[PDB]
């Protein structure tokens, strides 16, 4: 039952529980073999266990496509060092060792558990006949595709090769097909859902993007007689949260430009937050002496452009300010969900500016038509506007902020609990849209 | 999963209306398609209309003119007003929430086609009240 996965879990991967009870759920619906899956996990949250666990379990052979080789080369080192059959099939390998893998699998009991396989191979005329037999004789246990959303031309990452994958599952016909990415909006998740040929009912498995301890809301630049005040109350509020501590925990403001990230910080300074700007523009030494003052917490506000990474991730950061609108709804989640990573609350803020709308609107517009030029008309150009376009819709609609999230990446209507501007006082937000229309012209 | 009710099927009088609604509950996030398909006796199921997410309309060639598929995404709910009724179109109706997205707080989700029991329309020729 449920008891062989567990040993397996620790006989094989050696972990005592699932990173996650959504993770767990995901394998065991892999491991009853009823229904095709698809896992909206993302990078880390061990996606991977989700297909490689259950593909031993299996008494039999699973398929894994992957995009490229990096991909696959990270897990079969790691299968191998776990004592488990795994084996790639990829036009970067010797004719011979090719001849021989092919051989291995035509074999009434091939040594293969797991065969990763890139796309291009997979439809291939030279692997049909192996493809067949596997199917004929029964042995393939299931059909796994990662980085499955590159099927999506309204997708980030779109390959062609993947188009062929449905026909491909539809021959695979009895075998459950699992389907990975980190990343799908609802648009893309149909794309998978069609492109790939899955087998209704499909068992879905999304990491939602709810965070209860954020709460976000939308101010507007042309609203507001001091803006530089505005935004030092509120960096100030966000800080000294616990008197105990006196002004606890750090912040974050994101600006588009280096010159406003520079003025920001002085404004903020001048104000009484002590805030030091981080951009490209600086000397390397520098940067990591204002990056080593805010991991330190010798300075409490840190003013950055997009440079500012994951790369570097603090518990503490009680707020992060957008200055100015970013270039896209997932680059908002990813910037001010740097906010609140220790549980505590934090406040998420964004200045939104129809001027500042239009700035980036244009930028956009203009290095998009700077590759159409270069590699001429695509579909992801689109995409890439529509991207933007759902964060203007953020800004000048009234609705809960968690909810227009939610509802842009395909989740669940949140729990928001007057944790955002609107569901906290719907009127004030009414009012300060309506002023904006006022301000139109 | 999702229940599906259609109700407003009756019998009705040679060029009676007659309007179809069916409600779609569950944790449906949302619906590709909601359709109506009708089956006369010992015949054929056959698509009467559909109607998109974004409210492309698609209609049987002898309903076409005579009846109106509309939906209100919101309410998961789809109708389909019958004008010009005939002996012909006496069938049970069903509805189809076809690529049905349903979602719960947690990540955990299903995709899946969902159909009624069905509703009877019959349609008397009969000049006369009853
Ligand atoms: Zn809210």
């Amino acid at each position: 039952p449920e008891r062989r996965v567990r040993s397996t879990l620790k006989k094989v991967f050696g972990f005592d529980s699932f990173k996650t009870p959504l993770q767990e759920s995901a394998t065991m619906a892999v491991v009853k073999g009823n229904k095709d899956v698809f896992v909206c996990m993302p990078t880390g949250a061990g996606k991977s266990l989700c297909y490689q666990l259950p593909a031993l379990l299996a008494k039999g052979i699973t398929i894994v496509v992957s995009p490229l080789i990096a991909l696959i080369q990270d897990q079969v080192d790691h299968l191998l060092t776990l004592k488990v059959r795994v084996s790639s099939l990829n036009s970067k390998l010797s004719a011979q060792e090719r001849k021989e893998l092919l051989a291995d699998l035509e074999r009434e009991k091939p040594q293969t558990k797991i065969l990763y396989i890139t796309p291009e191979m997979a439809a291939s005329s030279s692997f049909q006949p192996t493809l067949n037999s596997l199917v004929s004789r029964h042995l393939l246990s299931y059909l796994v595709v990662d980085e499955a959303h590159c099927v999506s031309q309204w997708g980030h990452d779109f390959r062609p090769d993947y188009l062929r994958l449905g026909a491909l599952r539809s021959r695979l016909g009895h075998a459950p097909c699992v389907a990975l990415t980190a990343t799908a909006t609802p648009q893309v998740q149909e794309d998978v859902f069609a492109a790939l040929h899955l087998k209704k009912p499909v068992a879905i498995f999304k990491t939602p993007c709810f965070r209860a301890n954020l709460f976000y809301d939308v101010q507007f630049k042309e609203l507001i007689s001091d803006p530089y005040g505005n935004l030092k109350d509120f960096c100030l509020k966000a800080l000294g949260q616990e008197a105990d501590k006196g002004l606890s925990g750090c912040g974050i403001v994101y600006c588009r430009t280096r010159e406003a990230c520079e003025q920001l910080a002085i404004e903020l300074s001048c104000r009484g937050v002590n805030a030091k700007a981080y951009h490209a523009g600086l000397k390397a030494s520098e940067r990591t002496l204002v990056q080593n003052d805010w991991m330190e917490e010798k300075v409490p506000v840190i003013v950055a452009t997009i440079s500012f990474g994951m790369g570097v991730d603090k518990a503490n950061v009680r707020f992060v300010a957008h200055w100015n609108i970013a270039k896209s709804m997932a680059g908002y989640y990813q910037e001010s969900g740097r906010a609140g990573r220790d549980g505590k609350p934090s406040w998420c803020r964004l200045y939104y500016s129809r001027n500042d709308r239009d700035q980036v609107s244009f930028l956009i517009r203009k290095e998009v038509a700077k590759l159409q030029e270069k590699r001429g008309n695509k579909a992801s150009d689109k995409a890439t506007i529509m991207a933007f376009d759902a964060l203007v819709t953020f800004c000048e609609e009234l609705g809960c902020r968690h909810a227009a999230i939610a509802k842009y990446f395909g989740d669940a209507l949140p729990a928001c609990a007057k944790g955002c501007d609107h569901c906290q006082n719907p009127t004030a937000v009414r009012r300060r849209l309506e002023a904006l229309e006022r301000s139109s012209s | 999963q999702v229940q599906l009710q259609e109700s407003g099927g009756g019998l009705v009088q040679a060029g009676g209306s007659l309007r179809l609604s069916c409600a779609a509950s569950g944790s449906i996030f949302s619906i590709n398609r909601m359709g109506w398909y009708r089956q006369a006796p010992g015949k054929q199921r056959e698509l009467v209309a559909a109607i998109t997410s974004g409210g492309s309309t698609n209609y049987a060639y002898s309903v076409k003119g005579r009846f109106t598929i509309s939906r209100d995404n919101a309410k998961n709910t789809v109708y389909l007003q019958m004008n010009s009724l005939k002996p012909e179109d006496t069938a049970i109706y069903y509805c189809e929430a076809y690529g049905t997205y349903t979602l719960a707080p947690t990540g955990e989700g299903e995709y899946d086609d969902y159909w009624g029991q069905g509703t009877q329309v019959t349609v008397s020729a009969a000049e006369n009240l009853y």
